[PDB]
């Protein structure tokens, strides 16, 4: 319980700030796989961009 | 004679551009499978111990 609590509000604002950064993109999150693809999809995007 | 070495530094330069573009898709495709253990603590050491 103590460890889960020391990790329980680190779990929340990790979720809490991910939500927002979820909302940032129009895209929702779901999986750090897709977290990963989310990001090299960017990454692609931004180099067709310059 | 004089555009034969025109060519051959275009293609050389063609290739580099290649080589880049090659080694940025790479990493794209790595960071898409990759960034998720990326620089984490080896666990042989932890297994071992």
């Amino acid at each position: 319980i103590q460890s889960l609590t020391a990790r329980a509000p680190v779990w929340l604002a990790a979720q809490d700030t991910l939500n927002q950064l979820c909302e940032q993109s129009g895209e929702t999150l779901a999986s750090s796989n897709d977290v990963t693809e989310y990001m090299q999809q960017l990454l692609e995007r931004e180099r067709e961009a310059t | 004679l004089e555009r034969d070495a025109l060519a051959e530094r275009y293609a050389t330069l063609s290739f580099d551009v290649q080589k880049i573009q090659r080694a940025h898709q790479a990493f794209s495709q790595f960071v898409g499978k990759h960034l998720s253990v990326a620089f984490d603590t080896d666990p042989e050491a932890e297994i071992r111990e």
